[PDB]
Order: structure tokens, then C-alpha cells, then sequence
């Protein structure tokens, strides 16, 4: 039928395991309106999709998660026309939704060059306060320390 | 089965090329109140809602509700096909897999059934919260597209100002500033001009120019406009066209700059 | 910044007099066809002397000012143009991209009959940076170069 | 010696603003009977037979027979300037280079005489197309460019069918079908708006709709078309211009039929 | 303080519509004859003179002489947010560089004040010569404008003479020859359509088209144009407006060396 993964996929701050302080921090920091820029780090397999996805589906709802969510991945490549392309424009647009800020997912992002985090730096500085990026990556060193300074 | 008649067919010659370059597709929702479509852009800041009532119409038949989806990149150019002055008819069976737009040519002369497929989109309704609206604003049609054109050549994000004075357009560009603003026009013949404010609290919005625009290609569908906007809510835009029913135009405002103190 | 101090006749030049006096002499050879009027350096006198064009031109009509980018060679060849008795348009190859607006600021902004209102001060073109001009740029000045219409005032690149 | 002066520029004009994107060059043939242009495309698509008496002009003189040849945007950019309502004076020599067009064009007095190089092609000899069709139709001239631009803005190909209630048209596309389907209003006011019928034995075909479009770019040249097809015959639109000559516009259809 | 009060936007609309593809930045002198707009192109070959008196204005107000220069598309883009029937204030003050254009709409309800950004730059003033020339002649300036037009398509820079007879305009152009003459245009019912030769020495002299064509911009400002001619002194191209003031335009010719044989 469907594979075991596809169908045991965790959908709960608590069916998520071993980072108990982490998603503690994740709802505290979700509870009180105050979560920033994420970039999550580690190794292939360890959770990182699925607990930003869990963290979306508490945020938002079935019907806007399609909405005020965009998710890049490795079928985007990650150049420099990206992102002065479609995640410039999420970013930089508000919603007919509810008053809160929007979600970017964006897979492997350890795949980008200096130029490119550092485009992504200023995409990311310029627009706070409606748009909350998550940076998931395999090697935190990839990437460049002014976006490792921006972003928790 | 869904059949509707037109009394005259510039309703829609007029009302689709509002929708030739805002949105991308068109969600036909059939009631036995009249047919509906909500859309929002891609982008997901511009909505529209179009209510036709069944009264408007010369005949209607419908039996249960019905979701639509069609393509207007072809029925943009389909508009350019029929006159001004014939009878249009829609017509849709229960399990086909196209709809037929049977009317006349402009030479008066030769039935015209102009058949279009269905792409099964899923979407799904918002839901719009019809709030109290703060300021309520009644203004001429042509007068808003011309200003937005006005506004077109100074900068790129239009600010409209909402006090008991009245409506402030203004723009600020690489070029300079320039400011347009509107108060106590009952004084004049036609009903049309009474451009009138209906609320007290003034609220100050930064809103994209070519959403604005966008929004302005479709003046000649009624006389006067209704401009609706609050603190938080979005910009509505609201045409009574003519007597089958309305149009809604919904605008999220720009982000604002950090200008505290 | 070179407020007071910029040199505006022949003698507050700052290069050595041969290569000035030919310079001279090469924009003064052209008043036969401009306004009518009736070792190496061997090399350039016999060649600035021996032999020329059947429409009263020399055999050369462009100066190549190679150099290093200081120097002083366009403050030279202002002051020169000045003492010559004609009145410095310059141009940049820089901002000029487009081969279309180049050839707007070449073929349509000078070397024509450009009569002005100062019927006593002609114009003659000064051209900086024509290294780093794209090779459509250099080819159209090429292609106005042999154009036999007639190019009559100088160009000193 | 040629010369030759037409009463209003607004034919010429309108005939070569026709045909700006059909050919290539414009080839006219000089004789004592008239203006004779009979010009084929390069890919064997289209043909344009267009003939202009000497009676419809003021005066036409013609010594020789000749035949020039001119690139057509050439003689667009003469005529792109030209008048509505004007005289035009089309000359050339008899064994010459050059060809003037000199005309008044705003009545304002200004003779302006313009002349142009002939270029020298290939003699190509069609002769005499063979006119047997069996599907005759009149039909008004500007609601046919219409519907035309009507079947263009659907489809990429034409599906044609002439029947004894009329002529149908269809296009086919992956956002939709358009089709359309005549009926017979004789009982009209207008003269023109009435469609005339010669029609016997019904044929399929198909065509394409920019060749259409360029066909029927001369709307208000003529108030009534003329449509002559048949079986394995290319297609005639018709314009019968009440004055000075008549055009006629040659499609062959597609392989692909249906 | 420099407060200037245009009865109509018309002049000025078309006065920017002329200059718009010629000028790079528009530098105006401001005294109590009025106003003074001196300068040359982009590629110091033509000059623009433009007088507009002090009468001309509703109300024309100017305590010291100013000479202020502006950026001439952006004034462009300003003016194009405007009507025709508006009167039009411009307003500049003694140590400051905003310029305003404060005009009514055509709601004739809403003002609109255009606030601009002046330049800098230092410009040294060229003496007019102000001399008799070797030709004048009085034409229509329509058919000044549509000869431009009907003699860019032959050619690319065009030979025009004038002589005892009348007025010749000559094209050795890639497509061929194109020569008309004008003369003795006076017998019509109109006072416009008229030439009239009032010198005597014939010259013939050679210009680009494209400044020709950016001179006959100008075209509904003046019914009637003047041309001057001389041998010396440039071309002189002069709308006379009606009760405002008048605009020349001076174009210097190119070199035709003859073929050496
Ligand atoms: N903490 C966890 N508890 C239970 N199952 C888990 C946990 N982490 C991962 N899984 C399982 O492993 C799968 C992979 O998780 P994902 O977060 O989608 O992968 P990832 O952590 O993003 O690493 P990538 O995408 O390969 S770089 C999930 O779909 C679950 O089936
Ligand atoms: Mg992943």
C-alpha cells in the first residue's frame, strides 16, 4: 500500500522524541508569539521536516496551510534566481488571513552558495515581522555565519 | 442541469476582462439564489466574489449546486468573439465534461455554441468575516481609474487616507510626492458624483498600484463605487452592477515600514 | 580638487613640448578642410607632413592617447582643443552600452556641420576609456572611420 | 511609358496593408486591359490574384507590357504616410529602374513625389487557375474578418464543412471547441448582410487561421465576399470592389484533415 | 517667492510633449517679464527657446529673478496626472528646491499638488544672436508636422531649399528619391493654411530628421508656424501662441562634403 514512514509519520509535539528541549523551546517560543528565524541541523532522518510540519499544523489550520506556507526543496535549485524570485515575492506580500506572519520551508539549505545565503540575508532582514523562514540543513559550516547570526 | 440567459450580453464583455490578467482560473458555484465565484490570486492578496442573482436573469434553471472550474486565458479571448447586444446563454449538463456558451454572432445572423472544457480544481471558500467597516466611501468608477492612473507615474504603492474630510491619494516616488484629495461632492446634478463618506475613525493604508489597477479595468459595469476600509481589514471594493447582482474586490494593504521612534 | 588650479591654455600644460607640438600640429592640420584655411620622431614629422587625402584630410583621423589612466591626458587634450580654436564635447565609453544610444552620441551628436549659435567656436569630440568600450562600439567607430558622410572634426580617444 | 491615377488612396493602401504579412514582393503585371498581380508564397500556402481595371482610374496609360516586381515593405513605408482621400499617380518608364508614386495626400497641396528601386526576380508563370467549385457562398465582408478573428483567437486550425442550412466552422483546443453554425437571414434590410447560397455537394477541410486573418485583413474593401470552395481545390475568398477590379485570395488545406 | 498661474493645462501639456524626447533637464529663468526656458539638447546640436509672458498667466507673481532647472521626464511623468481644462499654479520659493504643480482635476473637485525635486547644475546662458535670416516662410504647422512624418519613412536626414517660388524639401534616402515644393498657398477660405515667402536670398541646407521630427511635437500649440532660414545662422523653427507667448526651436546642420571625382 504506502510505505511505513509515509504512514507513521508523527503529527504531535509529543509524538516527536528525544528533542524534548527543543520542542519545549518550540512551544514556548509558539505559545507567546515570539518564534524567530529556524534553522534546524543534523543528520538525514532525525525529525527536521516533521517537526516544522507539526509546527505548522498546530500554527495553522488544514484549509490556510496551503496558503501561508510555501515549501522549497531539492527539486528547486537553489541558486541566485530564486531567491530574487518566488520566495522574495512570499515573503514580501501580506495574506487575507488572519493577522500572523507567513512560513517558509526550505530543504536542504546547505546547498546554497555564499551568494545565495547572503542574498537569502538580505531577504531575510528585510522582511521580519510578517515572515518567519525555516532553514533546514544536513552541515551547519556550509553555510555563512552572518546567516548563522540572523537566524536561531 | 444549469441553464442561464442573459438579457444583454456586454455583462460579461465587460466583467471578464476584469479577470483577463488578476486571476488565473474561475470557480462557477451554482444556488437556486444565482451563480457566485470567489476567487483569490496566486499571489494570495487580491480576491474577487461575483454574486449574479437569479432575478437578473431572463431564464434560470438549476436543480442542485454545482463546482466549476475553467480556464480564462481562452475565455478572455472568447469575450473578443461575441457583440455587444445579443443574448447569451450558459448551458451545462450533469455528468459532460464541457459547457456550452450558445449565442449569436455580431453579424445577427448565426447561432454561435462555443464549448469549453472543465479543469477540476480543488479549492476551497475563505470565508470573509464582513466586518464593520470603518470608512465607507462612494465615488465615481471612471474618476478611481483615473486616478489610479494618475498615480501610476509617480511610485509604486498608492497611500489612501480615510478621514471625515474625506479620501487622500497619495503617492511618493524617486520623482516626488503628489497627493489628491476628494471631499462634499453632493453638490451636482447627476447622482453619480456624490462622492460620501459614511464612517468617522480615519485610517491610513500603504496598497499596491497594480492591484489597484487591476481592480479599476472594470469601470464600465456600474456608475459608482464603494470603497470599504478599516485598521486592519482589507481594502473592499464593491460594484452594484446593474440590477443581477455585485462585485467584490478584496486588497490586503503593503507591509509597513519600522518607523517607531 | 583642482578648484582654481586646472590648467586652461597652452602654457599651464603639463607634458613634454614634442609630444604637445605635434599634438597641435595634428589638430591644426585640419583647418584645411574644418575652416578652409589655404628615430621615431622623423617618423611622425614625415608622416604629419608627406601626403594627404584628396579632401584636404590626413591619413590618420583618430589619436590613440595610450597611457597609464592618470597623468593628466584629458585635461591635455581639453586645453589643446581649447588653444586650437575649437570647443571640447566630451564623451564617456563607460555609461555608453547600448550601441544604439552610442551611436546617438556619436553619429548624432557630433561631427556633423554642427553650426551653433557661437559661429567663431567649432566643436571637436574628446573620447576617454575607449579600452574598455564593448567591440560593437569600437566596430561602429570603425565602420564611421571609413565612411567615404566625409567625417570632418577630429577625434582624440 | 506607365502611369497611372487613382481616384482615393485608401484601396491601395488598405490592399497592401492586406497583404503586409501574405508575400513577400508585389509583382505587377503592365498591359493595355489593366494592373495585373499574381503573386504565390514561397511555401505553396497562399496565392493572391489581384486585378484592376483601367476604367476604374482616371487615366491609365500604357505604351509596353511590363512587369515589376517590388519588396513589399518597401512600398509600405510609402503608403503608411499616404492620404484617405487623395489622388495617386503610380509611373514608371519602360525599360527603368525606378517607380514614383506621387500624390496630395492631407488636400493640403503637397505633391509628394516618391520613388523606388525595382528588383529583378525570377519569372514564375502561373497561368490559369482552374474555377470549378461547387460550394458558392456570399457573405458580408466585415462580420467574415470577424468570425475569423473569432475562430483565431480559439483554436490554431479551422475545421470548415459547407451544408445546405450554411457554413459551419470549428476549431479544436486543449482549453476548449469552438463552433459555429449559419443560418439563412435573407429576410434583412441590409443587402449586404445577406448570405447567398450555390452550394452542392458538401466538403470538409481544414485550414490555418493566420493565412484567414491575412486574407481578411481588406474588411472594408468590398461590402460582400465571395467564398468558392470544393474536393482537393484550394479555397477563394472573393472581393468584388464596385470600381476599379476585383481581388481573389487562394488557401490550400492542411494535410491533417479533420 | 515665484507663483505662476496657467489658465489651461493644454499649453503646457503640449509644450512637455514637444520637449519630451529632445531635452535632458529644463532650466527656466524667472523675472517679471515671465518666463525663459533657454537651453540645449541632449547632444549640443539643437537649442530651445521658450518665452512665456507675463500677461499670459491668471495670476503671474515673482519677487527676485530665479533660474532653476528640473529633470524634464519626470516633469513629463508629473504632468501627465493631469487634465485639460484645469488651471495650473506653479510654485517655487526663494531658498528651496521642492517645485509644486497644484491643479484641479476634471471632477473640478480635487486638488492636486505634484511636489518635484529640482537639479543643480550650472549652465552658462548662450547669447540669442537675434539677426535677420537669408528665408522666412509661414506655414501651417500641421502640414510642418505630417511633412516630418511623411519624409522620416524615405530618407534619414533630409536636404531642404527655399527660394523665390517657395518652400522644397528634398530626401536622397536607401529607398530612393522624395522632393516636394509648396508655394502660393493663399487661396483657400482659411487664414491658416497659408505660406508666405518674405525674404530673398534661396538657400539650401541639409538636417537630421529626427530633431525635425521632435520639433513638430509642438504642433497643436500654435495654429500657424514660422520657419527662418539663413546660410550663417541656424534653422529656426517659431509656434507663436496666442496669448501666452511663442517657442523656437534652432536645429544646426550636417556635413554633405562633395564627391571629389
Ligand atoms: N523523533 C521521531 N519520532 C518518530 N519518528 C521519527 C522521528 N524522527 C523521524 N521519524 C521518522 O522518520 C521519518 C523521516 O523524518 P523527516 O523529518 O521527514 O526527515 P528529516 O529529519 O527531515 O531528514 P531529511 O529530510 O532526510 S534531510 C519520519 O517521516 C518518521 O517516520
Ligand atoms: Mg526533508
Amino acid at each position: 500500500n504506502l510505505p511505513w514512514v509515509e504512514k507513521y509519520r508523527p503529527q504531535t509535539l509529543n509524538d516527536l522524541i528525544s528533542h524534548q528541549d527543543i520542542l519545549s523551546t518550540i512551544q514556548k517560543f509558539i505559545n507567546e508569539d515570539r518564534l524567530p528565524h529556524l534553522l534546524l541541523y543534523g543528520p538525514p532522518g532525525t525529525g527536521k521536516t516533521s517537526t516544522i510540519l507539526a509546527c505548522a499544523k498546530q500554527l495553522y489550520k488544514d484549509k490556510e496551510f496551503g496558503s501561508m506556507v510555501l515549501e522549497l526543496n531539492a527539486s528547486d535549485d537553489r541558486g541566485i534566481d530564486i531567491i530574487r524570485g518566488p520566495i522574495l515575492s512570499f515573503a514580501s506580500t501580506r495574506t487575507i488571513f488572519k493577522k500572523g506572519f507567513k512560513l517558509v520551508i526550505l530543504d536542504e539549505a546547505d546547498a546554497m552558495t555564499q551568494d545565495a545565503q547572503n542574498a537569502l540575508r538580505r531577504v531575510i532582514e528585510k522582511f521580519t515581522e510578517n515572515t518567519r523562514f525555516c532553514l533546514i540543513c544536513n552541515y551547519l559550516s556550509k553555510i555563512i555565519p552572518a546567516l548563522q547570526s540572523r537566524c536561531t | 442541469m444549469f441553464e442561464a440567459r442573459l438579457v444583454q450580453g456586454s455583462i460579461l464583455k465587460k466583467v471578464l476582462e476584469a479577470l483577463k490578467d488578476l486571476i488565473n482560473e474561475a470557480c462557477w458555484d451554482i444556488s437556486s439564489s444565482g451563480v457566485n465565484l470567489q476567487s483569490m490570486d496566486s499571489s494570495h492578496v487580491s480576491l474577487v466574489q461575483l454574486t449574479l442573482r437569479s432575478e437578473g436573469f431572463d431564464t434560470y434553471r438549476c436543480d442542485r449546486n454545482l463546482a466549476m472550474g475553467v480556464n480564462l486565458t481562452s475565455m478572455s479571448k472568447i469575450l473578443k468573439c461575441a457583440g455587444n447586444e445579443d443574448i447569451i446563454t450558459l448551458r451545462a449538463e450533469d455528468n459532460a465534461d464541457t459547457l456550452a456558451l450558445v449565442f449569436e454572432a455580431p453579424n445577427q445572423e448565426k447561432v454561435s455554441d462555443y464549448e469549453m472544457k472543465l479543469m477540476d480544481l480543488d479549492v476551497e471558500q475563505l470565508g470573509i468575516p464582513e466586518q464593520e467597516y470603518s470608512c465607507v466611501v462612494k465615488m465615481p468608477s471612471g474618476e478611481f481609474a483615473r486616478i489610479c492612473r494618475d498615480l501610476s507615474h509617480i511610485g509604486d504603492a498608492v497611500v489612501i487616507s480615510c478621514a471625515k474630510d474625506g479620501v487622500k491619494f497619495s503617492a511618493s516616488g524617486e520623482l516626488g510626492n503628489g497627493n489628491i484629495k476628494l471631499s462634499q461632492t453632493s453638490n451636482v446634478d447627476k447622482e453619480e458624483e456624490a462622492v460620501t463618506i459614511e464612517m468617522n475613525e480615519p485610517v491610513q493604508l500603504t496598497f499596491a498600484l497594480r492591484y489597484l489597477n487591476f481592480f479599476t479595468k472594470a469601470t464600465p459595469l456600474s456608475s459608482t463605487v464603494t470603497l470599504s476600509m478599516s485598521a486592519d481589514v482589507p481594502l473592499v471594493v464593491e460594484y452594484k452592477i446593474a440590477d443581477m447582482g455585485h462585485l467584490k474586490y478584496y486588497l490586503a494593504p503593503k507591509i509597513e515600514d519600522e518607523e517607531g521612534s | 580638487w583642482v578648484d582654481e588650479f586646472a590648467p586652461r591654455h597652452y602654457t599651464e600644460l603639463l607634458s613634454d613640448d614634442f609630444t604637445n607640438r605635434c599634438l597641435l600640429k595634428w589638430l591644426k592640420l585640419w583647418d584645411l578642410v574644418v575652416f578652409g584655411h589655404e628615430s621615431h620622431e622623423q617618423v611622425l614629422e614625415e608622416m604629419l607632413e608627406a601626403g594627404l587625402d584628396p579632401s584636404q584630410r590626413p591619413k590618420q583621423k583618430v589619436a590613440l592617447l595610450c597611457g597609464p589612466p592618470g597623468l593628466g591626458k584629458t585635461t591635455l587634450a581639453h586645453v589643446i582643443a581649447r588653444h586650437a580654436g575649437y570647443s571640447v564635447v566630451e564623451m564617456n565609453a563607460s555609461d555608453d552600452r547600448s550601441p544604439e544610444v552610442f551611436r546617438t552620441r556619436i553619429e548624432a551628436a557630433t561631427q556633423m556641420e554642427s553650426v551653433l549659435g557661437a559661429g567663431g567656436k567649432p566643436n571637436c569630440l574628446v573620447i576617454d576609456e575607449i579600452d574598455g568600450a564593448p567591440v560593437a562600439a569600437i566596430n561602429v567607430l570603425l565602420s564611421i572611420l571609413n565612411r567615404k558622410g566625409l567625417l570632418m572634426r577630429p577625434i582624440i580617444c
